[PDB]
């Protein structure tokens, strides 16, 4: 099972299973210095220190403190980010993977102006909740939930998160981050102008290319 | 507006015509061969051709399934028509089958599926609709997944068709087109019109039952014989009025375990009071709750009292139709009869002579039979089967088709080109040898149908044709003047005569005039239930006549019971009144309402009880007499229905040599004559075949028997082995009973 | 190949021979015979169990049983891609000691199947609602 069912999770996705599963079992066994990914953002201030600038992005201390939120943000995602992948996802692979870039470097460069050490949550609600927005209008109800209308979800799984633990900044700056890339990236082209200044390069679709109907051969008209 | 209209079922298939009466299009600026464009729910739109139907009204269109079904609509809704004749020739399409619809087929979709559909056609097609192509041997659908120009476009002689790619997966909003509906079922005309005017209302607009304040059906319960298509009904009108189906077992619900049988109904119930207007088929209702003398232990006598309160707690909230079916209306407990549980009733019989026929064109529509199938005899000669068995039927006699040509697909691939299935095809030779290993299931069943006897069939006796005649149509046809004075029109009549002389004859002939049902019960069966069987019996023949209002009931040799009484003890003769008592009982218990009429034949008048004649009962005395002369030639022309042309025969001559003899007799004489004849024409045919080994093949004119040529000394010396069967005495007796009741 | 015995059926194993492998046994030819018998190797089926071969006085009722059952138990393919119903129960009945638990032995074991017995008197007295 362990094999091809983690073979059957897209590469790209699969790719960031691995980075989330495979730093926490380092951790709670303690090989490499738990210290050593820390990511001081005075430090940054002062020195460049080009030797953190993505390593303490995917690193997690999970054990006795909070376990049980690490579980469940993974968890989502789990459910989801298969979700969301087949929404309107599956042709446009390149355009997916960037705006996973654009997020990390936002949540990074606020960051790193406050003093927060963990963006841990913050990467996994912002595409959570860019996923809200831009796959809206159904309803859904779990079995140990309520009927809540559609398109609540985006608010009612903000105040969830929130008022289990607390670091008011990090779950504010995710949604809006989100908003505002939602207004930019869907809403602003036709709102009044400003079109796609992002645009991909083509060394993206390079090295992974998109998906085209494949029209083959026609083989006559007949009569 | 004069665009919405109501739409129906057609006949002719024909996935892009629709019906409309001629001053629609006089008046909305319509002619022939114009394209429109139909719109109906969810902003779907489909592209028709129109053309004139004989008897189509203004504000009904008629369309049949596929079209419906790409506008998201269901019957009796309306659409939005509008002519748009400036479609632009397309230039490439591409069309993608459904995944769920070629398992193992593969090979060359385009030329034995697409090539002969748009052959000459100019079908009008849209961008996202599916059509369905009967195959070879399958149903194969396609989806018109890209076309250029978008979206509307006309398949010209010229296109280029992209058939290839992965099939597409099936989405969730289509409704399956390969599914039940109002024309899979035949057979079942009048019981399939019950049903739906009764089920349409409460399912199609729950709000108006509301605001109206009257009483809806709450249970309907259709009986009949296994195998005779009762949860097809219930299937075909959820999928068509659009509804929640969901089927509860007998079964499996009875073997779960202990005591959580009965929390398998309670949370039955919910899904269908939480899931819009649905509907719940009860299968195999007497498996659950038999009647109370049946249930021997307690946890079956907790199974029926949890049935109960539940169709109790049905008061209003969403529309939930409860449907059962059961094999016996008796078996079923008594106390699921009471009003707010099932009390409307619904019976599906066997098929009928005309029903046969019915069930093969559809079970048969997919196949492709050869040009020498006869498929009025195979639907004649079938007396006993149910719908079900003609379903194996047709099944078996398409797998001879492949057994004889299995050299051709010598273990091939794992799938099967379609080439060769489009080349299979099904003979009288297969048709044949299905039915010799076929077991037909009904068999002994008492069989209610209109006989096909004409008044043609028998000679002579006239005048009691017309005295049957005005005992049974002028109470029925004309009853104003009737209604003027209490007349009481007699509700029974006895025939009593010389045996062999034409008494079931008649009764058969009456039925067939005014067509209306015939039920026979015959007197050996009369004497079945006659010992230690119970008198149960007797009351559900009469209920069985009382639901097929108009009818014409039977009974055969009335007097057998009192024969039997009458002998060297007959200890019977209190069991013999048993019967009569209860046949008494349940004949004063007849309505005026309800057309039912009892006719009774005996030949032994005068050993019959006196107290079935009586005033108020059948009372009115028939003596039939024995044919004579010019009467007695018309037996003879009943046996010359067949084909005995005996050269110059001279009827008239054979008519004066066959004097004073009886009714079935007669009829005898011509087999007997016949069965010589065809002896004869053995030994003339092997006196051939045995000639003919001397001369090898020599036959230059071609014929191999003598072509039936029937002589009429063969038919003469037949005769002279012939004996009167009248007997004088007995013929006496009847005369001075007759002058007696006469005087 | 199969030896008939004087009152069983020996069957050997050709394991090794020279010159390999085609070697007709001609009249001034050595064969050994000694040694340790080799173990009953799975994959192939017995020489010894039942087989068409192997019933007498029933070749009318084993044609019927024969032609219903041959095609939906090797040709499973076939009867997806033509879509029609196949049969689904068939009722011998008898005597008992006639045969009827071997002409269901011989299908499974000839045309290739997994023949799975269920007994009646051991379904039936398991425990309780266990069964
Ligand atoms: N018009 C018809 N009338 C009766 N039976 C039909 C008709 N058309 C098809 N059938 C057959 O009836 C079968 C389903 O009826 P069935 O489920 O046996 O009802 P029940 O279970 O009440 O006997 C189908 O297999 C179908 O082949
Ligand atoms: N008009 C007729 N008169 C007399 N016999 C007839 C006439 N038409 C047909 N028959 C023959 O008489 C027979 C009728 O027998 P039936 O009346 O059923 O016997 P029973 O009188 O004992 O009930 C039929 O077999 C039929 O061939
Ligand atoms: N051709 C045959 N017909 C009937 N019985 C046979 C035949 N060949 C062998 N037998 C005997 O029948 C026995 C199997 O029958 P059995 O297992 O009793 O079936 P069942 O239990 O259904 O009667 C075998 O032990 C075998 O000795």
């Amino acid at each position: 099972d362990i094999g091809d069912w983690f073979r059957s999770i897209p590469a790209i996705t699969r790719y960031w299973f691995a980075a989330t599963v495979a730093v926490p079992l380092v951790g709670k066994l303690g090989l490499i210095s738990p210290a050593y990914l820390f990511l001081w953002p005075e430090a940054f201030l002062y020195r460049f220190q080009i030797w953190r600038p993505i390593t303490a992005t995917f690193y997690f201390p999970v054990g006795p403190g909070t376990g049980f939120l690490y579980l469940v943000n993974l968890y989502f995602l789990y459910q989801y980010s298969t979700r969301l992948e087949t929404g309107a996802f599956d042709g446009r692979p390149a355009d997916y993977l960037f705006m996973l870039l654009f997020n990390w470097i936002c949540i990074v460069i606020t960051g790193l102006a406050m003093d927060m050490q963990l963006l841990m949550i913050p990467l996994i609600m912002s595409v959570l909740y860019v996923w809200a927005q831009l796959n809206r209008d159904m309803i859904v109800s779990f079995w140990f939930g309520t009927r809540f209308k559609a398109c609540y979800l985006p608010w009612v799984i903000l105040g969830f998160n929130y008022i289990i633990g607390g670091s008011v900044i990090n779950e504010l700056i995710g949604n809006l981050v989100g908003h505002l890339y939602f207004f930019l990236m869907f809403r602003y082209p036709m709102d009044l102008g400003g079109r796609n200044f992002l645009s991909t390069p083509q060394f993206l679709y390079r090295w992974l290319p998109s998906r085209r109907h494949n029209w083959g051969q026609g083989f006559r008209l007949g009569d | 507006r004069p665009n919405r209209l109501i739409v129906d079922e057609a006949i002719n298939e024909d996935n892009s015509v629709v019906s409309l009466s001629q001053p629609k299009m006089d008046e909305l600026q319509l002619f022939r061969g114009d394209t429109v464009l139909l719109k109906g729910k969810k902003r779907r739109e489909a592209v028709c051709i129109v053309l004139s139907d004989d008897t189509c009204s203004d504000e009904k269109i008629r369309m049949n399934r596929v079209v419906r079904n790409n506008l998201r609509v269901r019957l009796g809704d309306v659409i939005s028509i509008q002519p748009c004749p400036d479609v632009k020739y397309g230039k490439r399409i591409h069309v993608l089958p459904i995944d769920d619809t070629v398992e193992g087929i593969t090979g060359n979709l385009f030329e034995v599926y697409l090539k002969p559909y748009f052959l000459e056609a100019y079908r009008p097609i849209r961008k996202g609709d599916i059509f369905l192509v009967r195959g070879g041997m399958r149903a194969v659908e396609f989806k018109v997944v890209e076309t250029d120009p978008s979206p509307y476009c006309i398949v010209a002689p010229d296109t280029v068709i992209h058939c290839e790619g992965e099939p597409i997966k099936r989405e969730d909003e289509e409704e399956s087109l390969n599914e039940v509906g109002y024309d899979d079922i035949g057979g079942c005309r009048k019981q399939l019109a019950q049903i739906k005017e009764m089920v349409e209302l409460p399912l199609r607009h729950p709000a108006l039952f509301k605001a109206i304040g009257v009483k809806p059906p709450r249970g309907i319960l259709l009986y009949g014989p296994p195998g005779t298509g009762k949860t097809l009904i219930a299937r075909a009108v959820a999928n068509e009025t659009g509804a929640f189906f969901f089927l509860i077992n007998g079964p499996e619900i009875m073997s779960k375990l202990a005591g959580e049988s009965e929390s398998n109904l309670r949370k039955a119930f919910e899904e269908a009071e939480k899931n819009a207007p649905a509907i719940i088929f009860i299968d195999e209702l007497d498996a659950i709750a038999p009647k109370r003398e049946k249930t021997h232990g307690e946890v079956e006598r907790r199974i029926v009292s949890q049935l109960l309160t539940l169709m109790d707690g049905l008061k209003q909230r969403a529309h939930v139709i409860v449907m059962a079916a059961t094999n016996r209306p008796n078996s079923i407990d008594p106390a699921l009869r009471r009003f707010g549980r099932f009390d409307r009733e619904v019976d599906i019989g066997i098929p009928d002579a005309t029903g046969r026929l019915e069930i093969l064109q559809i079970h048969t529509k997919n196949m492709k039979l050869a040009d020498d199938v006869d498929l009025e005899q195979v639907a004649n000669e079938t007396h006993g089967h149910v719908g079900a068995d003609l379903a194996a039927l047709c099944s078996e006699a398409a797998l001879q088709a492949i057994r004889k040509k299995m050299d051709l697909i010598d273990l091939e691939d794992e799938t099967i080109d379609a080439e060769v299935m489009n080349s299979l095809a099904v003979t009288m030779d297969d048709f044949r040898w299905a039915l010799s290993q076929s077991n037909p299931s009904a068999l002994r069943e008492t069989v209610v149908e209109v006989p096909q006897v004409t008044w043609e069939d028998i000679g002579g006796l006239e005048d009691v044709k017309r005295e049957l005649q005005e005992l049974v149509q002028y109470p029925v046809e004309h009853p104003d003047k009737f209604l003027k004075f209490g007349m009481t029109p007699s509700k029974g009549v006895l025939f009593y005569g010389p045996p062999g002389c034409g008494k079931t004859l008649l009764a058969k002939a009456i039925a067939n005039e005014c067509q209306a049902n015939f039920i026979s019960i015959k007197g050996p069966e009369l004497l079945t239930m006659w010992f230690g069987e119970s008198e149960a019996n007797v009351r559900e023949i009469f209920d069985k006549a009382r639901q097929a209002a108009p009818c014409v009931l039977f009974f055969d040799e009335l007097d057998s019971i009192a024969k039997a009484r009458g002998g060297n003890i007959g200890d019977g003769g209190g069991a013999a009144d048993r019967v009569i008592n209860q046949i008494l009982t349940e004949m004063d218990g007849m309505s005026t309402k309800k057309n039912v009429f009892i006719i009774g034949a005996t030949n032994r008048p005068d050993i019959i009880d006196p107290a079935i004649l009586r005033p108020g009962r059948l009372d009115q005395l028939i003596y039939i007499p024995l044919p004579d002369e010019k009467s007695r030639v018309a037996i003879l022309k009943a046996n010359l229905r067949k084909s005995p042309v005996a050269k110059d025969v001279d009827l008239e001559f054979l008519a004066k040599m066959t004097n004073g003899f009886s009714g079935a007799d007669l009829t005898e004489i011509c087999q007997r004559a016949c069965k010589l004849a065809i002896r004869e024409s053995i030994e003339s045919e092997i006196r051939r075949e045995r000639e003919r080994q001397t001369n090898p093949s020599a036959m230059e004119v071609e014929e191999d028997d003598p072509v039936p040529e029937i002589r009429r000394d063969h038919f003469e010396e037949a005769m002279r082995f012939a004996r009167r069967s009248v007997s004088d005495n007995d013929i006496r007796k009847y005369e001075m009973f007759a002058q007696t009741l006469q005087q």
